[PDB]
């Protein structure tokens, strides 16, 4: 195959062992030598085992690997908290001729659960000159990753105009933050009194409400 | 028992000890 | 020890070349290692591009190799890639690799990358916004501020942020793309012993546009 079959996702605690595995048609990693890349999200991937089985210097011997013709394996044991990272295997493949990787895999590291620190946020005034107005919501340092998060216009839901992004799992301590951005106008945002945000996680049957009122 | 063929090309496949 | 750091162009027209280079430090390009390229599309994995040898060998992805010329110049101490006939699929962060051929074929080390954008829109700097609490909000010991960078293109930004306490505790939020503009945001938490009393300020670069903006969180 052109990409090596990874399972897309793998998670465990810290202390734990997890192993991830890299596959091929048939025997056709028999005689090819195996690498494993970590790739922590935002920086550049990094050798983890080379030739099947070989730590590079400096590499932790908690991390190990195998090869038996038909799949490779990255065993990485005594888990910790940043080990969180995408996981990439590679390897010749010599019935095409080409350099190929494996498809990846997402270790999550797993800790209690958490509740969300929730902020929000008013338009600032230099941004209703443009014409819009966007209220803002961070709901950091939370776990696990699921989270709905609600916003009210005057007590009113809203569901057009909002958008959400999460950051990749914490290396220090195996949380995830998010933030929420309700978008209007500056004349449709001038016309009510109060914004809320309200955020329902699994650590409580009652959601965290922020508010501010214009007034 | 896998060893490198006995590195200015790529692709060459390994043999057995 | 190899030093790899890549140049080039963050933004590219399609249909035009797209031309990176990689300076080689630290280490001999006539040692029996080939030098090559890796890329990344955003949020999905990664493909080998090529590599070449100092004798002159050189291997293509096959279904690149029509558009795909990799070449070294050992005196420079740079390593080159030329992708001919671009389109916005070619998008993608680019890394310059040391390889270790034969059986071997492992990678390492690796450049930071370079992030390389294929499209026809035109570059746009960021408007900042300070992101301070509405008035009355009751603050416990630490207090949460952030800033709201919109309207830019390409990526990439870096939101930075100077403060009296010096809290690295930060959040940087992806950036995400609606006609043809990307908006992010950054948070910043402080004691709130030292805002507002001291100063917290973010600055946003842009090197696309040659464009930097501060902004002073003030209180409302």
């Amino acid at each position: 195959q052109s990409v090596w079959t990874q399972p897309p996702s793998v998670s465990a605690a810290p202390g734990q062992k997890v192993t991830i595995s890299c596959s091929g048609d048939d025997s056709i990693l028999r005689s090819a030598f195996v690498s494993w890349y970590q790739q922590v999200p935002g920086s550049a991937p990094k050798l983890v085992i080379f030739d099947d089985r070989q730590r590079p210097s400096g590499i932790p011997a908690r991390f190990s690997g195998s090869n038996s013709g038909t799949t490779a394996t990255l065993d990485i044991a005594g888990l910790q908290r940043g080990d969180e990272a995408d996981y990439y295997c590679a390897a010749w493949n010599g019935r095409l001729s080409a350099f190929v990787f494996g498809s990846g895999t997402k270790l999550e590291i797993k800790r209690a659960d958490a509740a969300p620190t929730v902020s929000i946020f008013p338009p600032s005034s230099e941004q209703l000159t443009s014409g819009g107005a966007s209220v803002v919501c961070f709901l950091n340092n939370f776990y696990p990753k699921d989270i709905n998060v609600k916003w009210k216009i005057d007590g009113s839901e809203r569901q057009n105009g909002v958008l959400n992004s999460w950051t990749d799992q914490d290396s220090k301590d195996s949380t995830y933050s998010m933030s929420s951005t309700l978008t209007l106008t500056k004349d449709e945002y001038e016309r009510h009194n109060s914004y809320t945000c309200e955020a329902t996680h699994k650590t409580s049957t009652s959601p965290i409400v922020k508010s501010f009122n214009r007034n | 028992c896998k060893i490198h063929a006995r590195f200015d090309s790529r692709g060459n496949p390994t043999v057995e000890c | 020890q190899v030093q790899l750091e890549e140049s080039g162009p963050g933004l590219v027209r399609p249909s035009e070349t797209l031309s990176l280079s990689c300076t080689v430090s630290g280490f001999p390009m006539s040692e029996s290692y080939f030098w090559g390229w890796i890329r990344q599309s955003p949020g999905k994995g990664l493909e080998w591009l090529g590599s070449v040898i100092h004798t002159g060998t050189t291997y293509y992805r096959p279904s690149l190799e029509s558009r795909l010329t990799i070449a070294m110049d050992p005196s420079k101490n740079q390593v080159s890639l030329s992708l001919t006939s671009v389109t916005v699929a070619d998008s993608a962060m680019y890394y310059c690799v040391r390889i270790r051929g034969g059986s071997s074929n492992w990678l390492d080390p690796w450049g930071p990358g370079i992030v390389v954008t294929a499209s026809s829109a035109k570059t746009t700097p960021p408007s900042v916004y300070p992101l301070a609490p509405g008035c009355g909000d009751t603050t416990g010991s630490s207090v949460t501020l952030g800033c709201l960078v919109k309207g830019y293109f390409p990526e990439s930004v870096t939101v930075t942020w100077n403060s009296g306490s010096l809290s690295s505790s930060v959040h940087t939020f992806p950036a995400l793309l609606q006609s043809g503009l990307y908006t992010m945001s950054s948070s910043v938490t402080v004691p709130s012993s030292t805002w507002p009393s001291q100063t917290v300020t973010c600055s946003v670069a842009h090197p696309a546009s040659s464009t930097t903006v501060d902004k002073k969180i003030e209180p409302r």
